[PDB]
């Protein structure tokens, strides 16, 4: 019995792109028609303030001198001068059936994996993971740089049936911190609603709206675009922002990363905070990587031990592995 | 490459929005400036970037939905 | 008597490439000018999350490929942010004349095979196969991953005779499941209309439309393309979606494969569900192969024993053999 | 370039305001002159800059929100 | 193998749509990027990729319906 | 044969249309694929099939109408 | 004996055009297939027939104008 050469899992917790609008506080209860924010270009004249990595007297100077200015073009998104609140809206869908893979080259490895996942769910439900996901939804982790200097944040979650909304939750996102995972009353109901859809006993579609009060006229920060066709000419634009149909937006995978960061069980000191659930546990913007494959702490070592050699790890590592196959990906040798 | 070349290309990251690139003489003077959100604004931005930045010759390139608003083989070349 | 060396049957149940469009529920009756779904292209930034190869590479030097991102490009499809219904539309022909081969080699074998098929179609009309094909049309099985998270799937099937519609059928695709085959008067009507064209008594051309309700701005799943002249150097896209002239679509062989899943008679079934009718009936997406030639329930052994040796099998294996003759293909020697 | 060209482009440094360029016989006569803060004033200024600065063969270019306030026969002379 | 090579090719799996490839200094900088559904968008994308990539010299290859939009050999080679 | 060989031939059953074959280390990875219906698209398809699958070196063969679109320093590498 | 033999001759009934002959297992597998009107097209057709009818091994013979387009490494296998 070995692990298959082709094995792949789908994605649960499927979000959409968030849309941004601007308005005034205390009109949050009637914010169905607020105008969007727009990305605008601007040209700036600045100084040359960077490390002169060439020589002092360079014959073929790869930069310019300090006594001359440099003129650049950048994108920027702002609030209007009368509006002091930013609204961010997206939708979420919880699918269920997190054990069965899509493709599987092997026959015995698949039903062994199904028996392992089935005895996990029969031992304990999807309660801890849904509680962590409800916490990451409750405090607006997804707003990113728009959450930092905010005066007040509010989150509204709607459960949408065939027609209208059937259940409403309202949270104050600044009391619920980004560090601790505490308990509440409405948060347990939201966690049970997420757990029912994660197990497979229902259809769960949520609508999430977030209001942030950052002062009027200030700057908002949409998702910045990565372009792999643009290249290597003096005269380009340095900053391009993401927008869908003349309206600033945030990518869907960025909100997926913001909802997925529940991992507080990595090898090092996890008192500093949680990171995102992924194989080899890496935060690249900080330049580090927790859960390295030196020890038996990464995803593949735990998974292969648990399935092939029946060695059940600790319950937190079981939570990590089950969240890592809720996430999805290509796991083949 | 003597005449000023103006190109209008559609971004595939979201459809229906265009960009314009100008090159006068061996150097790029305008790189990926927002054309618009419909073929009409892209044609208007192309003719504006060809009016200025132009020697006695120029050339405009674009798709077959943007080049319908420009008059047929009259204002496209010089 | 011996089987021919050239035998070439033609397929019945001819499908077409189904095109995708987007809109809103409660406007399906005027859904003839709904805009298409376009295949977008986006660049993403993620982490290294595959199994590292530490056979003879750098064991501790170049294995800091983690803590550095990787930037990729992918095709993707999406609904607009104001649309919450996917619409998939294709056509279907039923042809008739399923026992005759289109290109034979022998003379006595063909005249024996025609009588062997004729005694079956005399003693049993095309009732069971038409019933199961009507069942596979009634539940929207041809929406593969677009049926998983849906809350409402609705199928409309028209019988188009001389341009304009003569008889319509409407079905709720979630009540008719995927496991068992139960009765309905509308299903009996559709089964007899299919059996008319399967015998050869009339001309059957149907138009099938399916609406799925998934939510606002969610992700839809067209067919991913197989490219056999792509080259293996670097910098490729690695996910290319299939579209027909600026409109995302689904392959026709996939819809035919969904329609063919009627085989509920094979060796080790304990109620798991039907598979597609193939010779040596196998699911390569799971790695399993039912109907191996070791057990005598193979298609070729059953056909040889039925024609050459006059060994009439059970009625369910007769259904399987006739379903394989309806499927088509190249047999001989 | 014998027909006089009149183009109306929205300035991307602030969204919602327009500017018109007018060229006649090889050289430009109006470069980046202000129009209104709405497509109605922009279309009206495009019509006014089409009356002057070319009596025969004007071309009026602009967005679909700007070229919807004038009739279809008044866009190309 | 000194200039940047830009190739535009039609997809045979559906007729009418094009894809562009860009190679500079023996390294494939752009592989099978969508150009468009008409020859004009293909020509605009090819001239944009020749302007941005390949600063000293370039060669543009493509079909004869696509190269009819570029001026004949004046701007195709450099 | 060490380098990659890209051959563009013309179909004699339908003149004007071309086809491309790629060799790639002694076992053909592309067989009789549809190139264009003119020498320019055949040259573009040949250079695409040389860009991929030609990682160390390559050789491009073909007619004189096809190879008149590629400079003489880009056919062999 | 062991490899296929591909021969590219020039048709003497009109100078400038070529023909290809493919010989496998001591018998003629392909005879007098036309190979274009220039030495480049003859080289392309010769290498195509060598790839397809090549099997394990092959040798390419023929005119000296034709073999000037194929490097000397790519004439045997």
């Amino acid at each position: 019995l070995s692990t298959a050469s082709v094995l792949a899992f789908e994605r649960k917790l499927d979000p959409s792109d968030a849309l941004m609008s601007a308005g005034a506080w205390a009109q949050r209860d009637a914010s169905q028609e607020w105008p969007a924010v727009t990305v605008r270009e601007k040209s700036v004249r600045g100084t040359i303030s960077n490390r002169l990595k060439t020589k002092d007297r360079d014959p073929a100077k790869l930069d310019a001198s300090i006594q001359s200015p440099n003129l650049q073009t950048v994108d920027v998104a702002n609030l209007p001068s009368d509006a002091d609140t930013l609204k961010v809206r997206f939708t979420l869908r919880v699918l269920g059936g997190a054990g069965t893979p899509s493709a599987c080259n092997d026959a015995a490895y698949r039903d062994k994996l199904l028996q392992t996942v089935a005895t996990y769910v029969n031992e304990q439900g999807f309660a801890e993971l849904a509680r962590r996901y409800a916490h990451n939804l409750a405090n607006a982790r997804f707003l990113w740089r728009n959450r930092v200097g905010a005066e007040a944040v509010e989150v509204r979650i709607n459960h949408i049936r065939q027609g209208e909304v059937a259940r409403t939750w309202r949270f104050d996102a600044l009391a619920i911190g980004l560090r601790d995972f505490k308990a509440d009353a409405e948060l347990d109901a939201l966690a049970e609603l997420i757990a029912s859809g994660l197990s497979g006993s229902g259809h769960v579609l949520l609508e999430v709206v977030a209001f942030a009060r950052i002062g009027d006229g200030q700057e908002v920060f949409p998702s910045q675009e990565l372009i792999l066709d643009k290249g290597d000419k003096k005269g380009q634009k340095s900053k391009t922002l993401y927008s869908v149909r003349d309206a600033a937006a945030i990518h869907s995978q960025k909100i997926g990363n913001a909802l997925r960061t529940i991992d507080t069980w990595y090898p090092d000191e996890d008192g500093l905070g949680p990171i995102a659930v992924e194989p080899y546990g890496s935060v690249t913007s900080q330049g580090k990587a927790y859960r390295q494959p030196k020890q038996k702490l990464d995803f593949y070592t735990l998974l292969d031990n648990w399935v092939l050699r029946d060695e059940a790890p600790a319950v937190e590592q079981q939570h990590y592995v089950i969240a890592n196959l809720i996430r999805g990906g290509v796991f083949g040798e | 490459s003597r005449p000023t070349v103006v190109t209008v290309t559609e971004t595939p990251r979201n459809p229906g929005s265009y960009e314009v690139n100008v090159e006068r003489d061996g150097k790029m003077v305008v790189g990926r400036a927002r054309a618009g959100s419909d073929p009409g604004a892209a044609a208007a931005k192309a003719m504006q970037m060809a009016m200025e930045w132009g020697s006695p010759n120029y050339v405009i390139l674009g798709s077959n939905k943007v080049l319908a608003f420009i008059p047929e083989q009259l204002r496209v070349k010089m």
